[PDB]
């Protein structure tokens, strides 16, 4: 889910290198949210989120303050964190990308699509 | 009168005729809406540094 | 019921001690004052109403109907209804079902005490209803079909044809109603007719059933609460089991009279 | 300036090498990256050289998507902390109206809007991922005429293709056949909805009824026999 | 879901106990297992599934909550109304045994499925010492904390499950058989116990 | 690859030795993969005029 | 020769009825619409098809028909577009034209295009065009007929559903949406109704898209 | 031994006005609780009795719950955790609210795990600060004398039984401390530090009271006296 | 690869330019 | 997920009304014109009144009688709503108030009241009767969903025919209806619903002890003057005066005069109905049996 | 029981009364202290009703909470010994108890000041324990003694009277007998007034005999109200002395 | 069996697709979308045949293909035991 203000996203791994598969969909899923707060690492007062992510993406990001109510904190105010693996037009595209730090664009429909990249 | 709410209106109207006036140094420890003081805060310089 | 984990250890504390303190101070055998009233459904046969002491209140009512015993296997169904729990619960079948084994037809309740013609007989409908509750009501009922059950009257039967049955005149119902006590263990005491918050931090829980004078088949160990839920030395289940042996024939005294 | 009836996965009568400002009606591929028309209506193009060319389909709908710089009437269905949230449309999504999009806004002072209450809006925020926004000034040109609360009155219920034809195109025979009967203010919205309001309120119920009766009959110049009745059977 | 007409009538027709292990062969839960037991004129065959755990939304208990439901299979049909009572004797032995403070605000589901229960000649007491011997070995599957192993055994009715190797009792359940029956009924179930404790253990450490 | 065991879970298992007490007319545990399939078939009758 | 009304329901985004032989199918399209935690998609379009039976309650047999109707309409529809929306299409079939308990080929194949026309009026991005035919063969002449009536249904050996798929003017065929059949056949019959229910759906399509156009020309800027 | 009460036959064993009846046409009175003005006639909501202090008319019914107003010392546990905000069971017609700036947190500003040291269920003892507009009360623990119950057994009795008086808890003879609530939240612990040392016996601008965790802790008292325990069930 | 412009709305394609009046007030007549 | 109504439209539809003023322009006592499409099948019927369009479909089947009752047949009715005459109707919701009060009303109009010939759907005493089924199709909304709902079923059993059964004994063989033309069901009298919508432009402490009766009655409320009403009332009569039966539970307690007041005036209602029932199945049954005339055997002499 | 002379000449019915008599009225407040704030055991001839009222209490969820009013909530549960033959039925999610629970809810909802109390949620429990005629009226008379003794603001008593007509005679609170023999009209009059907030006909009635039916109804049902107001002037009165 | 569609960016005018039998696992049956499932009977009969072409484009050359596969398909079931 894209809110104005957060990103409603769903754990699906986690490492300690190697990971986990979570559970397979249906819920009863971990998920966490992602404040606009720390998305980026400069000027984390004012951000666009829509610019940032797009549903269906692929997101690396760390966690923060455990404060899971329902949600966990996550943070992406770094270089290796932000969107590893996304597609055009929400999936509906070609598979794009991360070039520049906030630019991503897929080879074959040559569409480019602002992202929140990790690189 | 006819929404029947004047009694509630009247019992505010008389916590607010009662509210008392006190001194910073002097007032009740325990917050209460009947007394008043210029400082009501036990730092005040708390909420400024934050 | 719903406790803080505050209070929660100063009752486990007290009831695991070697006096054994409990919550109202009453001794492990000692029992709580209940109300009983009997006789009050004239489209019944058998009617009693039970209220605890803390508040619970359960009403069962006696049905009859003459059926073939030989195409009729159980002629003692028992047919709970909990107010606010659906029929289809977990906590509604169980008591269904475990009530049909301490009335059992043959089993818990012989059915020669109920027989007309050697063709038919009477079936017993005990239909229960449980206003309110707030622990395990399992032996409030057993208490409330008892005085049902002992004040209950049948039709008197006129004597292969159909059987015909008396205008005026109705037979009483002599049927000895099995009994059913609970029992919880904190730690290494035993206790007797168990609390709301006794049962909460208990740690297992018992049921004995108590039929012609003695211990008969159909008892659990059921555990009261999902939070202390720990194992019993075998020494436990006999001084528990034993106990009541000793303070039932108290209870019957108390409950025929 | 070509105008012909096309429907969903027809050709599209327009060359690549030109260049389009395709709009409604029309979509682009995300994977063969051609043109394909998606809804049933008349194919509407523009060749100008001053050059740019624009291509959109104009078809009968009565579900508004929410769309930016369009002028709509909502209904105030809840009171947040920091904004409104709006109902353009039953059983469509809410939409955000910040305290802030108002004539001047202040942090001090909230606006004076109560649920339940009609508003005049445009839409400054329709993106497909979000929720949409809409605003009571027009953040691009300082605006406010006309935005606002409505006021009493009453709401009417229209297609989409009524509401544009009556916004946008001044050749619409209804508010003219309107006005020469009584004096009323018309506020027109996007979404299908059409207040209007009269001094006496058998002006208003006749103003009712003769929009529902030429939205549902497609013969434009039968219009003045509407108004002509409708407003006669009010007399009795 | 047919059930065909309601004008359809169903047919009316006028020492040792051998033991079999399993685990596993499932992709959809976490854990499971199969135990098989024939003896005399009765057999049992039936699985266990347990999916879990599993975090629940929204929950803030301080330790978990385990789910038990026994499914009627395909032959000899039980009343719903004693399954469930199996159920809750069955919650009231592994709440005891399942390591609930390691899985705070989350929740395990049981599903065992009574698939061929069949007698050749209360008839559920036979059955309760396999059902608790084949969720065991499906807990352990799963990666599940469990305090001990826990097994039980039949003594004409009575079933008493132990633990600890048989020191201390975690479950009691008694349905039809006799009186004063009640020091050998426990060592005939003390001593089957331990008859189903080891053999658990060695079905799961063979590869 | 599919293992079948038909005729395993029904009253005419055994063709010399019958159930007692059986009502299965036939059956089949099928099994394509990690997948397993039970497939039991009971009896019943309807009186026609 | 089959009749098509579009616009009948008044409470509804879009409304069709689709009658052919004895069938007769009214539609419902309504879209896009907030949908609920259980249905909505993150990326995109989310559909709750439902169909009713004329006699009796919603049984199983309709709930494999709203799996096949649901594979037709489903590429049918541009559902990126639509991000966590929903859109309602309900199908209640008036007559059966046919027997309910031997057959439900007529009626998918009436639910198919039924749910289309109301697709087109709602005003739903649409990739192209659909045109669905029941197709039987009498075991007398063992030839290929298409719309059979209820008697010949009695009498067929197999049964098909044929739904395609049409773009260009409805002419070029992109893919073969649903071909669903239940009875006695082999590889040399199937593409001898395959190239026949080919021609059969052109000229539907072809018949559709003058009906639709007779109704939605008028309401926009006539 | 029981003691069981038996029955057999039966199922069982100033100015009174009931609810829809006119208790005066004057209408120089302010219509107070339990009474709807209609048709410059006053008529009771409610059966009771008629209370006339000053001109404010009202009907006290028969049957009545704790009414929460400002300044009543309570006793309630917690029944759910929000967002800063707990409702708390005071026993009234709905949930008082207790946000999170009521109370006396040990870190101050300096986190949103506040279920950490306050959870469902947890029992304790605050004041009622003030009211909202649908009547729910708003608490506060802004007091050393408030805090989290412990070392001591709860028990409840009827809002209408309880008389308010100067001192909201008192010191009894063997070690017994009583906290009575006039919402019916009675709480019998063993006389602590606090309701020991208290209940028997120019450039200053005040200062803040630095409060830790110890009272918040779910950490009873290690050794009570088996002779106490004995006194709080009596 | 073409020559292509984002999806506009319905109001950015009309030749007023913005400077239309949605909320018309007809005074007398 | 449902309706929402601005405050300005509130407002206006109330003053109107206390002006003798309805959006569609009827009366307050005018009743929607009604009109009957009798499908292919015998007992296919769509009621079209107002822009409210149900369909009915009936149907029947051999089932066991009731044990307390073994001389009278069994009356079926359910009416699921749909999303297609409204998305705020939820799929799947058979207990919805709206739909158990639909039922109850028809069922009780129908069954209880005798309007369908129980007695004559009787084969075989306690063994063999027939269920007739009464399906309901909602399909546009707007308002008078039990009163089109009732004319629907009405319309449909007097136009259904039931198969043709000859008893030999104990045996029953159901004729094809290819061998023998069915027989048309019994129908005793036509109940008709008539609903009434109440608005009270006070308040309800002025409605509860108040002498002046302020109240707006309108019969057959459109949906936007449903979802504004206060109290509702449902009668239903037939032509021989009698009340079949009557449903007012809550909204504004009104009283007796008003009540009998709105049964007469429903009557002139239900009298008009009845007639167009009448006429318009004499009208469908000429469309099938065209030369009629030549095919009569039972033909009077000189 | 057999073939009953329902009105004889004489004027007497099957069970002795007069075509304008009642059937005994033995009504019990507070009967349930310790299992609902409302308690009223309605005894109205041979029926037997114990109706609950929990609350107003907060919702046991968040999600269905109107914060302008209150949630009025009615379960009608009929036992299965409510009649001589055992029922075999579930009665419970039967369709005509569905239309009993909402028609009490419609009738009390704006009878009960649910403003007075925002945000909470009043559930009224009720259990038949025998029943014979005129339910339906019984089940208004109890609900209403049940709300008063929880202390909930009403407008005025909502009185539940049944009236059949056998041929021309009316005939006040019908019995099982007399209801299996002629039509049935139960009626909900509020307090001493005529408004009624309850009107069911079940059952064929001419419409010129419609109106003496509904005089003598609400005539006998203001009654009734009297039998219960009496009762909460005797239970007031020994509670405060 | 199925019909996937491929794509030149895992491994370039049109492509090529390739026919999967017997589809399994949650990786084949949520992206796969155009599957034909059909029952073959001996002596080259077919019973049931549904074909849903959302997927890829369904070409005359796998339709053939997937006849033929099911016909050797249902003679090693009828004679896997018996």
């Amino acid at each position: 889910r894209l809110s104005l203000q957060r990103a409603n996203v769903e754990i699906l791994a986690v490492e300690d290198a190697t990971f986990s598969v979570s559970q397979a969909d249906l819920g009863e899923t971990f998920r966490g949210i992602i404040r606009s707060q720390d998305v980026r690492s400069t000027d984390r007062d004012r951000v666009k989120v829509i610019e940032c992510f797009k549903p269906g993406d692929i997101v690396r990001a760390q966690v923060l303050s455990l404060g899971d109510g329902t949600n966990y904190y996550l943070t992406t105010a770094r270089n290796d964190l932000g969107v590893v693996f996304a597609r055009a037009a929400n999936g509906a595209g070609g598979l794009m990308y991360a070039t520049d730090w906030q630019m991503m664009t897929s080879p074959v429909t040559g569409a480019t699509e602002k992202r929140k990249c990790a690189k | 009168i006819e929404s029947n709410k004047l009694a509630g209106v009247l019992y505010e109207s008389r916590n607010v005729a009662k509210r008392r006036f006190e001194y910073s140094k002097y007032r009740p420890l325990t917050p209460s809406s009947e007394v008043y003081s210029p400082i009501e805060k036990e730092s005040p310089w708390k909420i400024l540094m934050y | 019921m719903s406790l803080s984990v505050a209070e929660k250890s100063y009752l486990y504390d007290s009831l695991a001690s070697t006096p054994s303190i409990r919550p109202d101070g009453r001794l492990p055998h000692q029992f709580r004052p209940i109300e009983i009233f009997t006789d009050f459904l004239p489209s019944s046969n058998g009617s009693s109403r039970i209220i605890a002491s803390d508040g619970s209140e359960c009403i069962v009512s006696i049905k009859s109907k003459v059926v073939d015993h030989h195409v009729e296997n159980e002629l003692l169904q028992v047919d709970v209804d909990i107010a606010g729990q659906r029929d289809d619960a977990l906590v509604v079948e169980t008591i269904t079902s475990l009530l049909n084994k301490v009335l059992k037809s043959g089993s818990g309740v012989d059915s020669s005490k109920l027989q007309l013609t050697k063709k038919y007989s009477f079936k017993i409908f005990v239909d229960v209803l449980v206003i309110s509750s707030h622990s395990h009501p399992v032996s409030l009922i057993s208490f409330a079909i008892y005085s049902a059950l002992n004040s209950t009257y049948l039709p008197k039967l006129i004597s292969e044809e159909l059987p015909t049955f008396h205008d005026y005149d109705m037979v009483k119902l002599d049927i000895n109603p099995p009994l059913v006590f609970i029992l919880a263990v904190v730690g290494n005491n035993m206790l007797l007719d168990p609390a709301a918050n006794e049962s909460e931090v208990a740690n297992n829980g018992l049921i004995i059933s108590w039929s012609n004078g003695k211990i008969t088949s159909p008892i659990r160990s059921v555990a009261l609460n999902d939070s202390n839920v720990k194992s019993f030395k075998p020494h436990l289940l006999k001084q528990g089991l034993a106990m009541v042996e000793k303070y039932a024939p108290d209870v019957v005294r108390s409950l025929e009279n | 300036h070509m105008s012909t009836f096309i429907f969903p996965g027809d050709s599209f009568p327009v060359d690549p090498t030109t260049p389009v400002k395709l709009g409604p009606g029309i979509y682009c591929d995300p994977n063969t990256q051609e043109i394909r028309p998606v809804n049933t209506g008349v194919l509407h193009v523009s060749a100008k050289g001053k050059g740019v060319q624009t291509a959109y389909i104009d078809y009968s709908s009565k579900r508004y998507i929410p769309s930016v710089n369009d002028f709509v009437i909502g209904v105030i269905i809840g009171t947040f902390s920091d904004s409104y949230k709006v109902s353009l449309q039953n059983f469509s999504s809410s939409v955000s109206l910040s305290y802030m999009a108002f004539p001047n806004a202040s942090k001090k002072n909230r606006p004076t809007l109560q649920v339940g209450d009609l508003v005049y809006a445009r839409v400054c925020t329709a993106e497909k991922e979000l929720e949409a926004e809409i605003e009571c000034f027009d953040s691009t040109t300082g605006r406010d005429a006309g935005f606002g609360i409505l006021e009493d009155g009453m709401i009417i219920d229209v297609n989409l293709n009524f509401a544009r034809q009556l916004l946008f195109n001044n050749d619409f025979p209804l508010l003219k056949v309107l006005a020469a009967h009584t004096k009323f203010e018309v506020a027109i919205g996007l979404n299908g909805k059409i207040w209007v309001k009269c001094e006496e309120l058998s002006n208003t119920l006749a103003c009712y009824r003769t929009i529902m009766e030429c939205c549902q009959k497609n013969d434009t110049a039968a219009f003045k026999d509407i108004a002509k009745r409708q407003f006669k059977e009010i007399l009795t | 879901r047919l059930l065909g007409p309601a004008a359809a009538k169903p047919m009316a027709f006028s020492s040792e106990q051998e033991l079999s292990l399993h685990t596993g062969f499932i992709e959809n839960c976490n854990g499971s297992a199969l135990v098989e037991a024939r003896s005399l004129g009765h057999q049992t065959s039936l699985i266990t599934a347990v999916y879990g755990p599993r975090s629940i939304r929204g929950s803030f208990t301080s330790q978990g909550t385990i789910s038990i439901q026994l499914k009627n299979g395909l032959l000899e049909k039980y009343n719903t109304n004693e399954l469930k009572e199996v159920s809750s004797f069955l919650m009231g032995i592994f709440n005891s045994v399942v390591n609930l403070s390691r899985y705070p605000k989350s929740g395990i589901d049981i599903f065992v499925y009574l698939t061929y229960d069949k007698d050749l000649t209360s008839q559920i007491s036979s059955l309760i010492p396999h059902c608790i011997t084949s969720i065991t070995l499906a807990l352990a599957d799963a990666g599940i904390e469990l305090v001990d192993m826990a097994g039980a055994g039949e003594a004409n009715g009575t079933v008493v499950s132990f633990i600890k190797n048989g020191e201390e009792i975690v479950g009691f359940w008694k349905d039809d058989g006799d009186d004063e029956d009640l020091l050998e009924c426990l060592d005939r179930c003390k001593e089957q116990y331990n008859r189903y404790r080891d053999l658990m253990i060695s079905c799961l450490m063979n590869q | 690859d599919v293992a079948i065991e038909n005729n395993t879970l029904s009253r005419y298992a055994d063709a010399g030795n019958i159930d007692t007490k059986n009502n299965i007319l036939g059956s089949n545990v099928l099994k394509s993969g990690k997948t397993i399939v039970i497939t039991s078939i009971t009896g019943g009758i309807i009186e026609e005029t | 020769s089959v009749q098509a009304e579009i616009g009948i329901l008044d409470h509804v985004d879009g409304s069709s009825e689709f009658v052919s032989q004895d069938t007769k199918v009214i539609c419902s399209v309504t879209g896009p619409i907030e949908p609920k935690a259980r249905q909505e998609l993150p990326t995109q379009l989310a559909l709750e098809i439902i169909v009713r039976p004329a006699k009796g309650v919603a049984t199983t047999r309709e709930k494999v028909l709203e799996d096949k109707l649901r594979a037709v309409l489903t590429p049918l529809i541009t559902r990126h577009c639509y991000p966590r929306q929903l859109c309602q299409i309900t199908c209640q079939i008036l007559e059966s034209g046919e027997d309910e308990a031997e057959f439900s080929l007529r009626e998918l194949s009436c639910c198919i295009n039924a749910a289309f026309l109301a697709l087109v009026d709602a005003g739903i991005a649409l990739n192209s065009m659909c045109a669905s035919i029941p197709i039987a063969i009498i075991k007398d002449t063992s030839d290929i007929i298409v719309d059979p009536t209820a008697e010949q249904l009695k009498i067929s050996l197999s049964v098909h559903t044929l739904a395609l798929e049409f773009v260009n003017g409805g002419k070029v065929v992109k893919n073969v949406l649903l071909l669903d059949s239940n009875g006695d056949f082999n590889e040399d019959q199937l593409f001898s109704l395959l190239e026949l229910g080919e021609q059969k759906c052109q000229e539907l399509v072809t018949n559709i898209r003058r009906i639709i156009q007779d109704n939605i020309s008028p309401r926009l800027v006539v | 031994v029981i003691t069981i009460t038996k029955r057999n036959g039966a199922f069982q064993n100033s100015q009174i006005v009931t609810p829809g009846e006119l208790v005066t046409d004057d209408p120089i009175w302010m219509r107070g609780h339990g009474t709807y003005f209609l048709d410059n006639m006053t008529y009771s909501s409610v059966a009771g009795t008629v209370s006339r202090v000053n001109r404010l008319l009202s009907v006290i019914p028969l049957k009545g719950r704790y009414a929460p107003e400002t300044g009543d010392h309570v006793v309630g546990r917690i029944a759910e955790v929000g967002n800063k905000r707990w409702k708390v069971d005071i026993g009234g017609k709905q949930h008082a609210v207790l946000m999170l700036g009521s109370v006396n947190l040990p870190g101050g500003i300096l986190e949103l795990q506040m279920r950490s040291f306050l959870k469902e269920g947890d029992l304790l003892n605050a004041e009622v600060q003030s009211l909202f507009q649908d009547g729910s009360a708003s608490l506060h623990t802004r007091s050393l004398k408030y805090g989290k119950l412990r070392n001591g057994m709860f028990c409840q009795v009827p809002s209408s039984l309880i008389v308010r008086a100067k001192n909201h808890t008192h010191n009894l003879p063997g070690n017994i401390t009583v906290v009575l609530g006039v919402n019916g939240y009675i709480w019998l612990r063993k006389t602590s530090q606090m309701d020991l040392a208290r209940d028997t016996p120019p450039s200053i601008t005040r200062l803040e009271e630095e409060s830790s965790w110890q009272i918040y802790s779910d950490e009873n008292d290690p050794s009570i006296s088996n002779n106490i325990r004995q006194a709080i069930c009596r | 690869p073409n020559l292509i412009i984002s999806n506009v709305g319905y109001s950015e394609l009309r030749k007023p330019e913005g400077v239309i009046s949605g909320r018309k007030t007809f005074g007398d007549n | 997920k449902d309706i929402e109504i601005s405050a300005s439209e509130s407002k206006f539809i109330l003053e109107a009304l206390r002006q003798n003023y309805r959006l569609d322009g009827r009366s307050f006592d005018q009743f929607r014109d009604v009109e009957i499409t009798f499908g292919k099948e015998f007992g296919d019927v769509s009621v079209k009144m107002g822009n409210t369009k149900v369909h009915c479909r009936i149907s029947c089947q051999i089932a066991q009688p009731y044990e307390d009752r073994p001389f009278e047949g069994l009356f079926v009715i359910s009416t699921e709503i749909s999303p297609m005459a409204g998305s705020q109707f939820e799929n799947g919701n058979i207990t919805g108030e709206d739909e158990v009060l639909c039922s109850r009303i028809i069922e009780k109009s129908v069954r209880r009241s005798g309007a369908l010939d129980v007695e004559g759907l009787c084969i075989v005493a306690g063994s063999k009767c027939w269920a007739v089924r009464a399906d309901v199709h909602f399909l546009d909304c707007d308002g008078g969903f039990i009163d089109a709902s009732c004319i629907a079923v009405m319309a449909g059993l007097m136009h259904f025919k039931k198969p043709d059964i000859t008893v030999h004994g104990e045996q029953i063989i159901v004729h094809p209806v290819n061998e023998r033309e069915p027989v048309p069901l019994g129908i005793l009298h036509i109940p008709i619903c008539v609903t009434f919508s109440f608005f009270n432009p006070q308040d309800t402490e002025e409605n509860i002890k108040g002498e002046t009766n302020s109240e707006i009655s309108i019969i057959d409320a459109t949906l936007k003057e449903e979802l504004l009403r206060d109290g509702v009332l449902t009668v239903t009569l037939n032509k021989n005066r009698e009340v079949v039966q009557v449903s007012k539970a809550g909204g504004l307690p009104m009283d007796a005069l008003t009540l009998m007041k709105c049964c007469h005036e429903a009557y002139s209602i239900i009298e008009k109905i009845t007639d167009q029932i009448l006429q318009l199945l004499k009208e469908d049954s000429e469309k099938r049996n065209k030369y009629a005339a030549m095919l009569t055997s039972e033909n009077a002499r000189e | 029981m057999s073939r009953l002379e329902i009105y004889s000449p004489e004027g007497l019915r099957l069970d002795g009364r007069r075509w304008n008599e009642l059937r005994r009225f033995e009504s019990s407040i507070n009967t349930h202290p310790h299992a609902a704030d409302g308690s009223s055991y309605m005894e109205q001839g041979n029926n037997k009703i114990i109706t609950l009222v929990k609350g107003p209490k907060e919702p046991r969820l968040k999600s269905q909470m109107d914060t302008s009013k209150a949630l009025l909530n009615v379960s009608v549960n009929i036992t299965k010994f409510s009649k001589f033959e055992r029922s075999k039925s579930s009665h419970k999610n039967e369709r005509r108890v569905l239309e009993i629970q909402t028609s009490l809810v419609r009738m009390f909802e704006k009878n009960v000041m649910l403003n007075i109390y925002p945000r909470t949620v009043i559930d009224i429990e009720i259990h038949v324990l025998e029943q014979d005629g005129g339910i339906m009226g019984s089940l208004i008379n109890g609900i209403t003694l049940a709300l008063i003794d929880a202390g909930i603001s009403m407008f005025d008593y909502i009185s539940g009277i049944s009236v059949g007509l056998y041929d021309t005679t009316p005939l006040l609170d019908t019995n099982s007998l007399e209801e299996n023999a002629m039509s049935t009209v139960t009626l909900g009059v509020v307090g001493k007034s005529e408004k009624l907030s309850l009107l069911l006909v079940e059952d064929k009635i001419p419409l010129d005999r419609l109106e003496n039916v509904l005089a003598i109804g609400i005539a006998g049902a203001h009654r009734v109200r009297d039998l219960m107001d009496e009762e909460l002037r005797k239970h007031a009165q020994k509670r405060v002395s | 069996y199925g019909i996937v569609e491929l794509d030149p960016e895992c491994q370039m005018d049109k492509l090529n697709t390739v026919l999967i039998a017997d589809l399994d696992t949650e990786a084949e049956e949520t992206s796969i979308h155009s599957t034909i499932s059909i029952l073959a009977a001996p002596s080259g009969n077919y019973k049931q045949l549904t074909l849903v072409g959302g997927g890829a484009k369904i070409t005359p050359e796998m339709i053939k293909r997937s006849l033929l596969l099911s016909r050797v398909r249902a003679d090693d079931l009828s004679t896997r035991f018996n």
